[PDB]
């Protein structure tokens, strides 16, 4: 599978802001 | 003619094109595809169920419920396709979006950092939130039914176990026994096989933070009593307070029946495991329904206090009751009921 990206680039942890 | 996977015929043109095969189950077979109309990929399963009453029964309470649930931590169904008329329909087709992996490969390729593992859990409880809140058990929570983006988006599928049971009405002795997948079985499942409540999504997602943080199953029996045992070896044996709430004579006297064993401490299975993490799945993992983590509470643990927010964490506007329960009809009256409610989405493209 790989390649699980930082967090950071979740919709949910984005709209946050 | 329609398009074909490994000799089924996957009738879902012109609009989904593209079909690329998946996997197969009990719950029948899935394709990804590409949807013209939206220009997007899309996951389809292949549905057959009108044979066997009780496949009927669990195909109009998936739908019911997916359909009626909005939540970015739970699957929508985007599509149903299925034959104009009645007597034509054998084979209901339910499209969703697709999605890149699931919890049970990620965990098969790459440990882990904390941080993910703590994020999806918060997530996977996020959605479980709004599911506790509609009065649905899930019951079938494991790795392989968390799918995954790589952005780390998660979201819960595989309702084909789940159902309504309203909270006004005490379901001791109507529910139905076997549910869960072996490893992931809470165990009053076993032991109060038809009176059991939704605190064993609470248990399966204990057994699923365990797998997070070690790569492997937690209590991996190879049977239906030997799961048991297993829980049993790194729980203990009850206490002489929970072997009381054992309210089924025949249960609390097999327990009675088996050797004691002692409590190993979740810091000696889990020597690297953040402490908030065991603490947490400690609570999960506890033998006593009654006494059991429930999700909010779970949710406001220290470990996810980094997420935690119920102002950014819906509930359900309307929660199920009891009316949409009595589902159990004559398999040719529940084909009379899926097909009203898949109506929604007709006609579909030629
Ligand atoms: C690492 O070593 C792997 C190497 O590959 C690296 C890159 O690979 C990417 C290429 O793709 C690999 C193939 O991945 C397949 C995984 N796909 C999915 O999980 C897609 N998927 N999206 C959704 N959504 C979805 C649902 C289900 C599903 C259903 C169901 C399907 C459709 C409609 C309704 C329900 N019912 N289920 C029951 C139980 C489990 C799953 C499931 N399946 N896959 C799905």
């Amino acid at each position: 599978t790989a390649q699980l990206k930082p967090i950071e680039s979740s919709i949910l942890a984005q709209r946050r802001v | 003619g329609p398009e074909m996977v490994r000799g089924q015929v996957f009738d879902v043109g012109p609009r989904y094109t593209n079909l690329s095969y998946i996997g197969e189950g009990a719950y029948g077979m899935v394709c990804s595809a590409y949807d013209n109309v939206n220009k997007v990929r899309v996951a389809i399963k292949k549905i057959s169920p009108f044979e066997h009453q009780t496949y009927c029964q669990r195909t109009l309470r998936e739908i019911k419920i997916l359909l009626r649930f909005r939540h970015e931590n739970i699957i929508g169904i985007n599509d149903i396709i299925r034959a104009p008329t009645i007597e034509q329909m054998k084979d209901v087709y339910i499209v969703q979006d697709l999605m890149e992996t699931d919890l049970y490969k990620l965990l098969k390729t790459q440990h882990l950092s904390n941080d993910h593992i703590c994020y999806f859990l918060y997530q996977i409880l996020r959605g479980l939130k709004y599911i506790h809140s509609a009065n649905v058990l899930h019951r079938d929570l494991k790795p392989s039914n968390l799918l995954l983006n790589t952005t780390c988006d998660l979201k819960i599928c595989d309702f084909g176990l789940a159902r309504v049971a309203d909270p006004d009405h005490d379901h001791t002795g109507f529910l139905t026994e076997y549910v869960a997948t072996r490893w992931y079985r809470a165990p009053e499942i076993m032991l109060n096989s038809k009176g059991y409540t939704k605190s064993i999504d609470i248990w399966s997602v204990g057994c699923i933070l365990a797998e997070m943080l070690s790569n492997r199953p937690i209590f991996p029996g190879k049977h239906y009593l030997d799961q048991l045992n297993h829980i049993l070896g790194i729980l203990g044996s009850p206490s002489q307070e929970d072997l009381n709430c054992i309210i089924n004579l025949k249960a609390r006297n097999y327990l009675l029946s088996l050797p004691h064993k002692n409590k190993v401490p979740w810091n000696r299975l889990f020597p690297n495991a953040d402490s908030k993490a065991l603490d947490l799945l400690d609570k999960m993992l506890t033998f006593n329904p009654h006494k059991r983590i429930e999700v909010e509470q779970a949710l406001a643990h220290p470990y996810l206090e980094q997420y935690y927010d119920p102002s950014d964490e819906p509930i359900a506007e309307a929660p199920f009751k009891f009316d949409m329960e009595l589902d159990d009809l004559p398999k040719e009256k529940l084909k009379e009921l899926i097909f009203e409610e898949t109506a929604r989405f007709q006609p579909g493209y030629r």
